[PDB]
């Protein structure tokens, strides 16, 4: 349905980018546009998203590396600028 | 209310789909055989499979060579030497000139392949059967031939040369 | 390597801002500089270009668009931030 | 005005054409238009070639083929001021001739 | 890896009557011809369609070697919805139910097997998948069953026996279709253990283009066999060249 | 980032005019209206956009991997070129030789 | 025709009803599409005026390399193409055979040059504009959208005072004054 | 030197993995799925001319 | 420049010399300048930074 559903949206979001999920995977090497057709299903013998962050070294794993992203990102930038030219400034 | 800018209808040649020029207008990746351990190919063994090229047979005959006593000399193991219909259809062409190798040819001990191409052109024929399937050897002493095999790895590669005849890339030798 | 001991390739370690003018920043090396001079040639040049645009533009170039955009008092182009509502709609979104 | 008409050799299709320069090809009993130009031209006569598919209008000076929709397919350079045209259906020959005293036959299979 | 309770998104394979289950791993699957039980222990995953609980089977490529030769990627399948198979050295729904689901309600599948115990598992399993017709007896004489069977589309051979060419050519020749596809499994170990296994598979393509099978592509069965190999060919008897 | 000075981009043909939008101070009822869900869909929209910073790093960080193995290839491969070239020189010269 | 089958095609090999070698490959549909022209005669006509000047440089060709009269008319030929834009070039005088073609005089047409000059966005834009009286060239309305504009006056291709085309330009970027309309 | 031969042969095994796919035992446990995903247009075999 | 000469007499020697910082941006002694003692003018092939140090080479 066109309505596209929020948790279906980011799951299928959460499949195009399977290999940052888990440091030790390292799929097949593929883009995988979404299909035009798909049903979700559960396995027979809780969402995948509402499933992942319940763990916790998962969670601790991306607010490591998401924090180690933001030190490069923010590294040079008007921040660094800044204090450049206060240490030009007596006090 | 007549339209600006009006022109004639014509025939146009990019984009009519009636001219024969615009009418006619999932990846393969071969595996690389299991039985190739990088360049040395650890499945062949003995006996052999060796097949046998047009200009092979002609070489033979002018060293006194024997094919199949000469194949169990120069790798010391059981050889089954095979004659594809090409290389058979190849020599008949010949011409009477070489009446002699044709005979040499249909020696009993010489096995035969059946091939299912139209072409009679052999270089192409072997070329073929030693990409699908790692478990023959290349006779031949064409220069052109020897190099399309030598670029196929794991393609063991002989010759006539001097008084006997002489294997390239067989490393149990 | 031929001919070349260990010890003659050996690295050459970098020196530093003084202290009394550490206030001013790090000291820029070649490569620095070579960063400068690549990215001050590289904006001259697109700006090379649009002045020459500019002196070449023709007064009576027409284009279809010109009626959908629009221009500001100062002379430059508007562009609206995501491309009004009808009562209708504001009752219901009310 | 004045149109000079001719009709297909099994009798399905009318081709008129206007002498100042209306040429119409439709299918007379059902009333179904396959074609109509309005060249600004004076022409002289009109015939269908092999089938309705194509037919020749012989214009100012230039005899013209066009096909079951309209759309001109060729030029004949080489008949020139033809007037009157007729086609040979089991040769494929297509003869002009007018002021210029030159009867000329044509193939359309091979051009 | 794939537990219960996780969230899977099926999607189509390029083979017709194939889908794919992606997540964490990604499993090949197919639609449940009858639904709620699993004839051999495998996975099911349930979607909720508009609402109809449809089901789908994991295929295990370890257990089958037709699913082994997806995984591989072969090119060409003419096992699809709605075509008649004939299913050889058929021991028990393992593979044999695998291909009903692919061929669907429309399709049949004539599963041929000469042991009379797995035969037995066999008839049980075929009451529950209407399309499939059990026929216990040996491949070795098509002419005992020929009533049984009418013309198929492609024949799928999984026998491990030494003349299975022989098998394959007899079969084929009765009920394959002109231009109709054949899909052998061939084990280098039971054909001739004394020579190496590429000798094996050189052996048998060239049995095959001596009866008339045009081969198409092989492929090799590992990581999930060692020394299989399964040929893809189309049955020209009008001619090969 | 370049700034083009005001005078030059007033008078630029129409194909190259830059766009820039201005910010808005006033603030928009639909910016007054939108529902921002909080709480559990917080912390599933951070979780999101910490998933796709991850990907993103990954994937520039290994195409540049490539971009070191690609400058370091194709200096291997001029030099197996040049040994291709003048040997093949070579062999020209003693062929006409014969002739 | 529906496609030929195979014996049906070796015994008619030459049967052609689309394309035909008195045709010339279309050449001159192709040219009038490119161009937009409205006239059919009128690539046939610029053919004429190309073969005029071809001749000539052939027959100048054959008079000896050093005759100061084959000199002196080759540079004239190349003096006055130049000037009507037909040749970009006035240095090398193969360009009379090689360079000289009806596309060449067609892309000096009115329209093309509008074109060019972006006064409009396609070449059939220019000619509608042309037919709905907008272009003057001087102080002249043209409305025939097969006018040969001169390199000199290409530069006094302009719209008409009160255009509407005008008012758009000038009012897209607030610089109307209405005291000149 | 029998070390040395030794390090570079299990090298080799890494990247012998890396070019084509090993037979490793086969299955253990539970089939947990493609681990490196499934690829629908990809084809790998080698096809008859 | 400054704190490279005491006196402007000083530069009056050295003008017309070569210099170049530590980034290799090369330059000249120009003039010296008459307030204060000791600083001077110099040009250079590109912009400097206020962090970069002058060297003129001497034996
Ligand atoms: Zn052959």
């Amino acid at each position: 349905d066109d309505n596209m559903r929020r948790e279906v949206q980011r799951d299928l979001l959460l499949i195009k980018h399977r290999a940052a999920l888990d440091p030790k995977r390292h799929y097949k090497k593929q883009r995988w546009e979404v299909p035009e057709r798909f049903a979700i299903g559960t396995i027979i013998e809780s969402t995948i998203l509402e499933t992942l962050m319940g763990d916790e070294a998962s969670n601790k794993y991306f607010k490591r590396k998401y924090n180690e992203i933001q030190e490069k990102s923010t590294s040079g930038r008007k921040a660094h600028y800044k204090k450049m030219k206060e240490m030009r400034k007596k006090r | 209310t007549r339209k600006f800018g009006l022109v004639k209808r014509t025939l146009n040649t990019k984009k009519d789909q009636r001219l024969k020029k615009n009418q006619e207008n999932t990846r393969n990746i071969p595996q690389v055989s299991s039985a190739l351990f990088f360049q040395y190919n650890q499945a062949i063994k003995p006996p052999y499979q060796v097949l046998i090229d047009t200009n092979f047979i002609n070489f033979s005959i002018q060293k006194k060579v024997d094919i199949v006593r000469g194949m169990m000399d120069c790798l010391l193991a059981k050889c089954n030497p095979l004659i594809t219909d090409c290389v058979m259809a190849e020599l008949e062409k010949l011409g009477p000139k070489y009446r002699i190798a044709l005979k040499l040819a249909r020696d009993p001990r010489i096995k035969r392949l059946s091939c299912s191409h139209k072409g009679t052109y052999a270089d192409d024929c072997l070329v073929h059967r030693v990409l699908q399937h790692k478990c023959y050897i290349v006779a031949t002493n064409d220069a052109g031939l020897k190099q399309r095999i030598r670029k196929i790895p794991g393609i063991p590669l002989m010759s006539v040369g001097g008084h006997a005849y002489v294997i390239e890339k067989l490393p149990d030798v | 390597a031929k001919l070349v001991h260990d010890v003659q390739k050996k690295q050459h370690r970098e020196r530093s801002q003084l202290t009394s003018r550490s206030r001013y920043g790090f000291l820029e090396k070649h490569k620095d500089y070579v960063k400068r001079a690549q990215d001050f040639h590289r904006k001259q040049s697109t700006l090379k270009v649009l002045r020459e645009k500019a002196k070449e533009r023709n007064p009576d170039e027409y284009y279809h668009a010109m009626h959908s955009r629009k221009t500001d008092a100062k002379g430059l182009l508007i562009s609206s931030r995501h491309g009004s509502l009808s009562m209708d709609q504001v009752k219901l979104l009310k | 005005g004045p149109y000079h008409i001719k009709y297909a050799k099994n009798g399905t299709h009318l081709l008129i054409t206007g002498r100042k320069g209306h040429v119409a090809s439709m299918d007379w009993r059902k009333g179904q238009l396959r074609a109509e130009l309005f060249l600004n031209e004076t022409c002289h006569s009109a015939t269908y070639l092999q089938n309705e598919q194509y037919f020749a209008v012989a214009q100012k000076k230039y005899t013209f083929i066009y096909d079951h929709e309209g759309t001109e397919l060729h030029r004949l350079k080489q008949h020139i001021e033809a007037r009157h045209l007729d086609f040979l259906p089991y040769h494929y020959l297509l003869v002009t001739a007018g002021e210029t005293g030159w009867l000329k036959y044509h193939d359309v299979s091979t051009g | 890896g794939a537990r219960g309770g996780a969230k899977v998104v099926i999607e189509p394979h390029r083979h017709a009557g194939v889908y794919i289950a992606r997540g964490k791993e990604d499993l090949l699957v197919t639609k449940n011809m009858a639904p709620g039980e699993s004839v051999y222990g495998e996975k099911r995953i349930s979607v909720e369609e508009p609402p109809t609980k449809v089901e789908y089977r994991v295929w295990n490529p370890f257990r089958s070697k037709l699913a082994a030769g997806i995984m591989g990627g072969l090119d060409e399948l003419f096992i699809a919805p709605g075509k008649k198979v004939l299913y050889l050295g058929a021991a028990s729904g393992t593979s044999v139910s695998h291909v009903s689901d692919v061929v669907g309600p429309e399709g049949v599948v004539y599963a041929v097997e000469f042991s009379h115990r797995p035969g037995r598992e066999l008839i049980s399993m075929a009451k529950k998948r209407p399309n499939i017709i059990p026929i216990i007896e040996d491949a070795r004489h098509p002419q005992k069953y020929r009533m049984l069977i009418g013309m198929v589309d492609c024949v799928f051979a999984d026998v491990a026996q030494p003349d299975q060419a022989r098998i394959i050519a007899l079969n084929s020749h009765m009920f394959l279709k002109d231009q109709g596809g054949v899909v052998i499994s061939i084990k280098a170990n039971c054909i001739d253990s004394t020579v190496d296994a590429e000798t094996v598979f050189a052996r048998e393509v060239q049995k095959l283009r001596e009866e008339r099978i045009k081969p198409l592509e092989q492929l090799t069965l590992e990581p999930y066999e060692r020394d299989h190999c399964i040929v893809v060919g189309r049955y020209m008897r009008s001619g090969l060249k | 980032g370049l700034k083009v000075p005001k005078a030059v981009q007033k008078e630029l043909p129409f194909k190259s005019q830059i766009h820039q939008m201005k910010p808005q101070k006033k603030k928009t009822y639909m910016a007054k209206r939108a529902v921002v869900l909080g709480g559990d869909e917080k912390k599933a929209r951070s979780f999101i956009q910490k998933v796709l910073t991850i990907s993103k790093a990954k994937d520039s960080k290994r195409k540049e991997q490539k971009a070191s193995q690609r400058k370091e290839r194709l200096k291997k491969l001029a030099k197996m070129e040049e040994e291709k070239s003048q040997r093949d020189k070579e062999k020209k010269k003693e062929y006409f030789a014969q002739n | 025709v529906r496609k030929l089958k195979h014996h049906e095609q070796k015994l008619l090999k030459k049967v052609d009803f689309l394309e035909w070698k008195q045709d010339q490959g279309h050449r001159d549909t192709q040219v009038m599409r490119t161009y937009h022209i409205q006239n059919r005669e009128d690539y046939h006509k610029y053919n004429r005026i190309c073969g005029d000047i071809r001749r000539l440089a052939n027959k100048l060709s054959l008079l000896p390399p050093t005759d100061p009269f084959r000199r002196k008319h080759e540079q004239l030929l190349l003096d006055k193409l130049y000037a009507m834009g037909v040749l970009t070039t006035k240095s090398k005088i193969s360009d009379l055979e090689n360079k000289v073609t009806v596309s060449a005089i067609c892309r000096r047409r009115l329209p093309v040059i509008m074109h060019r000059l972006k006064m409009a966005e396609t070449i059939q834009d220019a000619v509608k504009f042309i037919e709905q009286g907008h272009v003057r060239v001087g102080p002249n309305l043209i409305n025939d959208p097969a006018y040969l504009v001169t390199r000199n006056m290409e530069d006094y291709v302009t719209w008409v005072d009160n255009s509407k085309i005008k008012k758009t330009l000038l009012r897209y970027r607030n610089q109307i004054d209405d005291f000149d309309f | 030197s029998r070390v040395k031969k030794r390090k570079k042969y299990q090298k080799a095994q890494k990247k012998l993995k890396s070019v084509r796919a090993v037979y490793s035992g086969g299955q253990s446990g539970v089939y947990e799925g493609e681990k490196t995903g499934i690829k629908k247009g990809l084809t790998r075999s080698v096809k008859f001319k | 420049i400054k704190d490279m000469f005491s006196s402007a007499m000083e530069v009056a020697r050295f003008e017309g010399a070569q210099i170049k910082t530590v980034s290799g941006i090369r330059g000249e002694i120009k003039r010296a300048l008459s307030k204060p003692e000791g600083h001077y003018r110099a040009a250079f092939e590109d912009k400097i930074l206020m962090s970069d140090i002058v060297i003129l080479r001497s034996w």
